[PDB]
């Protein structure tokens, strides 16, 4: 079984129902209610002062509610992480996602959020990244060089640094 | 076994890190046991207890509600935000943004929680205000939790600390609900298990607040007692260590059960 991962994350999709969720996550690593309302949210592996974990949303509190937004900390990490300062100080607001990628290196981020506020629509769909320099990347401890840059309908609508270069 | 000094002593010479530690009676304000009292340490996640100090005193002025509702946006998320990104969408309360910055260290909350008090400045006023002149904050979260060696930034000291603590708890400086609410949040901690939680004996009382921040630190405060009671404060913060969060982690457990061990030794 295991606690959540990256593997588990990848299976769970967009359009599934709570209970597909829980049976792939593993119903024990997971939570609902309070802090996380009508989300499922599932415990990986501890990281700082927290874990690594997965967070899903779904289109409403109903039974047949389906995923409709995966989030995550520290359970992907980048294939191949180049940013730079000033590769992030090239990047700019209105650039396309492909524009971006193209800037920070395509090996460099994560999937941090993505939501589909009109699901099955794609109309609104928010992305947000997590952006890595070559030994940025932590999923124990606190990143060394990272960015979160975020997009609506696949345009960037900002970006944000902490230490590069 | 060893007592509280000795245990140290072993856990500073296992992980080549230097320890911090104060043992304080909650009533009186004496001091049982220190190592390194006066030295500073990196207070990581730990300065959240002072901080929602800071937003409850401004509640009990009338300066500020727990049921004010904060709307917050991407440009404020940062690393370690497990409920403020689950929220990004509909906002969170002042309450809500104390209870997830304790109870689960999430950052941004915390982020949020000290643009209310006015920064990391703001919320060193408040600590010279209710006469802590040692603790400071100057960096916002994530920088906080560096740790380099030597650096003052965003550091305490055990003895600061836990007078602190005193005060904010304690004494007539918040209203009693305020006293109770920033309690309750450290009672619902659901971080701290591997720490003092994980040596607490059954029937004790415990109100933590943990951190961890990189170059191996890691610290915890706590109010702990008998008969589900609180009876003392606690303070262990560890610096310069290049052991894995397991032996952190151990290691102030270890000294934690060494002060519950010698509790009236």
């Amino acid at each position: 079984a295991g606690v959540m991962t990256g593997a588990k994350f990848t299976q769970i999709q967009f359009g599934m129902t709570r209970q597909q969720v829980l049976d792939i996550a593993g119903a024990e690593n997971c939570e609902t209610g309070g802090s996380f309302g009508d989300s499922i949210h599932c415990r990986g592996h501890a990281a700082g002062d927290y874990y690594a974990y997965a967070t899903f949303g779904f289109t409403s509190a109903a039974a047949d509610a389906k995923v409709d937004s995966k989030s995550q900390e520290k359970l992907l990490a980048p294939s191949a992480p180049t940013l730079t300062l000033a590769k992030f100080n090239q990047v700019t607001v209105g650039m396309t996602r492909a524009q971006v990628l193209a800037t920070v290196g395509q090996g460099s981020c994560t999937t941090w959020s993505e939501y589909y506020p009109a699901y099955p629509s794609t109309a609104g769909v928010t992305l947000s990244l997590s952006c890595f320099d070559v030994d940025g990347y932590s999923s124990t401890g606190f990143y060394r060089g990272s960015a979160h840059l975020w997009f609506t309908d696949g345009v960037l609508q900002g970006k944000r640094q902490w230490d590069l270069v | 076994s060893p007592q509280p000094l000795e245990q140290i002593k072993l856990s500073e010479s296992q992980l080549s890190g230097r320890v911090g530690m104060i043992e304080m009676d909650l009533a009186s304000g004496r001091t049982l046991t220190a190592w390194r009292a006066d030295e500073r340490f990196p207070m990581m996640s730990t300065f959240k207890v002072v901080l929602c100090g800071a937003v409850l005193a401004r509640v009990d002025a009338g300066d500020e509600q727990l049921e004010r509702k904060i709307h917050y946006r991407q440009q404020d998320l940062v690393e370690y935000s497990p409920v403020s990104e689950k929220h990004l969408a509909d906002g969170m309360t002042v309450g809500e943004l104390c209870a997830a910055a304790i109870t689960m260290s999430d950052n941004s909350a915390a982020n949020l929680l000290l643009a209310t008090v006015g920064g990391p400045a703001g919320l060193t006023a408040f600590l010279r205000q209710i006469g802590d002149n040692v603790t400071r904050l100057d960096r916002w979260e994530t920088e906080l939790n560096e740790a380099l060696p030597g650096d003052a930034r965003d550091t305490t000291t055990p003895a600061s600390m836990a007078a602190t603590l005193r005060k904010l708890l304690t004494s007539q400086r918040l209203s009693a609900r305020s006293q109770r609410q920033l309690l309750q949040w450290m009672v619902d901690d659901r971080v701290a298990g591997p720490l003092i939680r994980s040596v607490l004996p059954a029937g004790w009382f415990i109100a933590d607040k943990t951190g961890a921040g990189e170059r191996g630190a890691r610290g915890i405060v706590a109010l702990l007692g008998p008969n589900n009671k609180a009876e003392r404060i606690v303070v262990i913060y560890l610096r310069d260590t290049p052991a894995s969060m397991a032996e952190r982690n151990q290691q102030i457990a270890g000294i934690g059960a060494a002060l519950i061990e010698h509790w009236q030794r």
